[PDB]
């Protein structure tokens, strides 16, 4: 059992197992995910 | 190389803000751009403005244009003024010294709404991105910063120093407690947004986008939901316009100011019930702005100030039962000082006496040195003018097919060439004697005419392909040029129309020609976002210059070199020199179109009409770890041992700052430290701080939530903290330390039996139910 | 009737409705099978009637029912959302369960396990309504809260959380259930090796914890 991007397009699971629905976020938490899957992104 | 300044503002009336009223009826406070206007209502005349210290387009000036006053309230009793600008400062007032004194900036957009309780010295802002901010005056600081919305804020209200209620641009009302200092209560209004909410002591009114209105009580019952909110009315039917902002008064009334020139002023005795449409009021602009005064509940007077620059006022009485007039009435209306509609062109006399024309006619007479009125014409809507220096006359040029002229001394109407031209006319010239006009329009024809002694003759017209723009008479008298349709510019021979020369090259319509004094350079300006100089000697290109993101609405020269002007669309106006083609200045003025720009003809100063109803005079003159590691434990532990000597009696700044107590304090330290490094970290360490360790650690496992929230760390930290110093603390003899690993020991091995526990309960449990699942459905 | 959203029938054997202005058929209507011949509407009551080759018939109407619905539906979950906004302020942690159940927040839902461990560490698992409401969960509850109890299984610092729910779930649920559950197999397998080596790790530490008591031991021995 590996861990990958959860099937719900509410939420996102990153790798460490921790879940994150994108409506109980904040805002610059939803910045910050996006700056972060960007850059990710970036190298990939 | 000079430096020229703004000297004056007219036509400044009616800015986007909302008015704020005076008793003594008593003066008026409204906005200006980038000033507050203050005015008595009998009389109508400007008794104050008050504007920054740097003028625009000084040294210190920026490339930027300056925010314009979106909001802002005033206390009559403190006699304080809070203005909010476009980027999110908040300055603020002072009426008798007329300064203002000190500001903040916690927004990043427009500021939409501003109260303060002068009472509590504390002022609440609520602006167009999602944060409502609170600011002290007197300890001048932002004490916090409220923030659950995510649109705007649109509606806002507040009780005391207890509660607070906003609604925002999606259409969610939230209850804000200040104590517990958080939302509590959110329910959404509206299908969409929800603009307008007013609070009366027991109901609230909150209307939507299409005469969607609401009617809820408010109360402190202490239910989770329930009490502090409810859903009890709905009416509809006031208008079919979004409504904008509802008002209460009560000597038993309310009003709602909607966005079709109209207020709906209500009145308050299921919705049927509860309200009562008294009246409407009524204007023919669009109206930005009210606020109410009554006395004695028999009459209804009424400030309210328009998109154009009309300040109205209106008085209904009454007898409680009947608004007792089918109409309102106008018994103050201040228009003069504004220009009622967009400037369209603007001239200057050799007298200085300039001239401003726009959309209704409306040509108003203006001079510097009193910078008020002298009359007023009204031809329709008027596109071009022109001043006769022969009696110091003007004349108009229309969209309709006509040409006007007025007079400064005599009446309006003293010749009126109608049917002049199909289609509009649109640029108009005179020769620099004065006898002969022409004027180019667009049934692309250059009509000439004669100056009679007094009537105008047209004694030619000249028929082109291509409609026309603009068009220019040199001041030598030589040429004339035209800017056609297409990109063409045709200059002709003055004398004999020969067809002299054609300059192409703009891809898009030239908007403006202008050619110098001695008549060798022709400058024009397109759409193309570059102006172009031309030599008229060849015909040829001398340079281009790429400025002005928009469009360079209009050109001129200055009548002592080549040095222009070129105004935008961008609200810029940029000073160049013809002769190194670099720009000297570079002016932010205003912020809308600078549609009319009209240059001095010997002086220096220029003016420019925006669409904003600018007009414009421009006159010349690091620790380790291990370290950190360290000192955060002889903090905790003396604050530890400290409070023990303490507790034996009875029988730190950055620990009442961050408000931690220092067993958590230390134990974030640990958190904050790095494993790779946490080894040396830990060896580095003498046996004193071993000692403190060990006496933190007995600390934890008294306050055991802790230790069960970091019991591998600990473990860890722990264990290699005495393999590494396991000679010297057998060697060592301390009987308290004795029980203090007895203690630890204990509380340990009990912590990890528990989870072991868990884990083993769990994995058990699991086992069976896989292998009883496999024994039963698995063939 | 609407005069907006004009109707055609279909030799397909179907209905597709559109906005006139639009240019873009808006709904798509399939209950007859093989033609469609008749087709009718009702003004007062604008009801579609249709008939095709086949003997067989239907009434047709439109229902904005589903949007009140559907603003019931946001209204109810926006005030919800507060509730368990304030009862994560203040506790209930219950209450705040319940909601996070309904409303599939995982986080916020780790964090109310965390302050019910943290709170109930002073038979008894966690809060006792707590326990009461793991008890009275629905099986789609059961399946969404042990996938999300196998993904804080995974990691090594969620696990204590994993495994007290774990627990709390076998001591509150029918074993036969939990069989007869479908998909739940998948995941008690996937459950099971990782509560296996936090088990052995757990089992390491009570070792050095005898270390503690061996320089205990001889330290007393030189005292």
């Amino acid at each position: 059992y590996n861990v990958g991007k959860a099937e719900k397009d509410g939420e996102i699971r990153l790798k460490n197992g921790v879940a994150m629905s994108k409506e109980e976020l904040t805002r610059e938490d939803k910045n910050r995910l996006r700056r972060a899957l960007k850059r990710k992104r970036s190298k990939a | 190389y000079q430096r020229f300044e703004q000297a004056a503002a007219f036509g400044v009336i009616a800015s986007n803000a909302n008015c704020v009223w005076i008793p003594a009826p008593g003066q008026l406070i409204t906005s200006a751009l980038e000033d507050v206007n203050i005015w008595d209502i009998k009389t109508g005349d400007l008794v104050s403005k008050l504007s920054d210290g740097l003028p625009p387009g000084a040294s210190d000036a920026r490339g930027a244009k300056p925010a314009e006053c979106t909001y802002l309230e005033a206390h009559k009793d403190t006699d304080l003024l809070a203005v909010g600008y476009a980027d999110g400062v908040i300055k603020v007032w002072d009426l008798m010294s007329k300064t203002v004194l000190l500001n903040f900036n916690g927004h990043k957009a427009a500021i939409t709404l501003l109260q303060f309780d002068g009472t509590g010295t504390r002022l609440i802002s609520g602006s167009k991105d999602s944060n409502i901010i609170v600011w002290d005056l007197v300890g001048e600081v932002g004490l916090y910063k409220l923030r659950s919305h995510k649109d705007s804020i649109t509606g806002f209200w507040c009780q005391g120093e207890d509660w607070l209620i906003s609604t925002s641009k999606d259409g969610m009302i939230k209850l804000w407690d200040l104590k517990t200092h958080q939302c509590i209560e959110t329910h959404i209004a509206h299908t969409g947004e929800c603009w307008g909410l007013a609070v009366k002591d027991d109901l609230l009114i909150t209307t939507g986008t299409d005469s969607q209105v609401k009617i809820w009580k408010l109360d402190i019952e202490n239910d989770k939901m329930g009490g502090k909110l409810t859903e009890m009315g709905i009416f509809e039917k006031q208008s079919k316009q979004r409504g904008l902002k509802i008002e209460f008064i009560t000597n038993s009334f309310f009003y709602i100011q909607n966005a079709d020139k109209t207020i709906e002023t209500f009145r308050i005795r299921y919705s049927s019930f509860i309200l009562h449409p008294f009246q409407t009021i009524r204007s023919l602009y669009k109206i930005k702005s009210a606020s109410w005064t009554t006395v004695s509940s028999s009459k209804l007077e009424l400030v309210l100030t328009t998109s154009s620059n009309t300040i109205e006022y209106y008085s209904i009485p009454y007898e409680k039962r009947d608004p007792t007039s089918p109409a309102p009435l106008k018994t103050h209306t201040i228009e003069l000082q504004g220009q009622r509609t967009d400037v369209r062109s603007i001239d200057i006399s050799d007298d200085n006496k300039l001239l401003a024309t726009a959309s209704n006619g409306s040509l108003k007479i203006w001079n510097i040195k009193t910078h008020k009125c002298i009359r007023t014409f009204e031809c329709g809507y008027a596109l071009t003018c022109k001043f006769l220096p022969g009696g110091l006359l003007v004349i108009l040029g229309t969209r309709n097919g006509e040409l006007q002229l007025f007079d400064l001394a005599s009446s309006s109407l003293l010749d009126t060439i109608e049917d002049a031209h199909d289609a509009a006319i649109w640029s108009l010239d005179l020769t620099s004697d004065g006898k002969r006009l022409v004027t180019g329009s667009a049934d692309k024809t250059v009509k000439f005419w004669d100056f009679k002694v007094l009537k105008l003759h047209h004694d030619t017209t000249l028929e082109l392909t291509d409609d026309i723009l603009c068009v220019r008479v040199s001041p030598d008298d030589r040429y004339l040029a035209i800017s056609l349709l297409d990109n063409t510019v045709k200059v002709f021979f003055l004398d004999s129309m020969k067809f002299y020369l054609s300059l192409y090259g703009h891809k898009l319509p030239v908007l403006s020609i202008d050619i110098s004094f001695d008549s060798k350079m022709i400058i024009t300006s397109s759409a193309d976002k570059n102006i172009k100089i031309w030599g008229l000697d060849f015909g040829d290109c001398h340079k281009s210059l790429f400025a002005h993101q928009d469009s360079i609405m209009n050109v001129k020269f200055l009548p002592q070199s080549h040095n222009f002007f070129s105004c935008s669309k961008d609200a810029v106006v940029k000073y160049w020199d013809g002769e190194k083609f670099e720009c000297i200045q570079k002016l932010y003025a205003h912020q809308s179109e600078v549609w009319a720009l009209a240059v001095a003809t010997d002086g220096g100063f220029v003016v420019s009409s925006s669409h904003d109803h600018s007009i414009r005079i421009w006159e010349e003159t690091s620790l380790k770890a291990g370290e950190r590691l360290m000192e955060a434990l002889d903090l905790g532990i003396a604050e530890i041992e400290g409070l023990e000597a303490y507790n034996r009696d009875m029988k730190n700044a950055v620990l009442i700052a961050v408000n931690k107590t220092p067993e958590q304090y230390i134990m974030d330290t640990l958190l904050r430290i790095r494993m790779s490094q946490l080894e040396d970290a830990l060896m580095v360490m003498p046996f004193s701080y071993v000692l403190k360790f060990l006496k933190f650690i007995d600390t934890v496992m008294q306050n055991k939530t802790l230790l069960h929230s970091h019991l591998p760390l600990i473990c860890k930290n722990l264990f290699f903290i005495i393999k590494f110093n396991h000679k010297e603390l057998v060697s060592q003899k301390n009987e308290e330390l004795k029980l203090q690993i007895n203690r630890v020991k204990t509380e340990l091995r009990s912590a990890l039996k528990s989870t072991e526990d868990d884990l083993g309960f769990n994995v058990q449990g699991l086992k069976f139910v896989k292998q009883q699942w496999n024994l039963r459905h698995n063939y | 009737n609407k005069q907006k959203q004009l109707i055609s029938c279909g030799a397909d054997g179907l209905i597709k409705i559109w906005d006139c202005s639009s240019g873009e058929c808006l709904k798509t209507l399939d209950g007859h099978n093989n033609r469609l011949w008749a087709l009718s509407t009702m003004n007062d009551g604008d009801m579609i009637v249709s008939a095709d080759a086949d003997g067989v018939f239907q009434f047709w109407k439109d229902c904005e029912q589903e949007i009140e619905e559907e603003q019931e539906k946001a209204k109810l979950q926006v005030e919800q959302e507060q509730s368990l906004q304030n009862y994560m302020s203040k506790g209930d942690w219950t209450n705040a369960f319940l909601l996070a159940m309904t409303l599939d927040h995982p986080m916020r839902l780790f964090n109310v396990l965390k302050r019910a461990l943290g709170e109930s560490r002073s038979e008894v698992i966690f809060n006792e309504e707590l326990d009461q409401a793991i008890s009275i969960l629905n099986d789609e509850q059961l399946i969404l809260l042990m996938k999300r109890c196998r993904d804080w299984n995974t990691n090594a610092k969620t696990h204590t959380i994993a495994q007290r729910t774990i627990r709390c779930i076998l001591m509150h649920h029918n074993i036969a259930k939990l069989s007869e559950i479908p998909g739940m197999v998948k995941i008690v397998d996937a459950i099971i090796p990782y509560t296996q080596r936090h088990f052995t790790r757990v089992d390491n530490l009570v070792e050095q914890s005898y270390i503690l008591d061996y320089a205990l031991v001889e330290m007393d021995k030189l005292f």
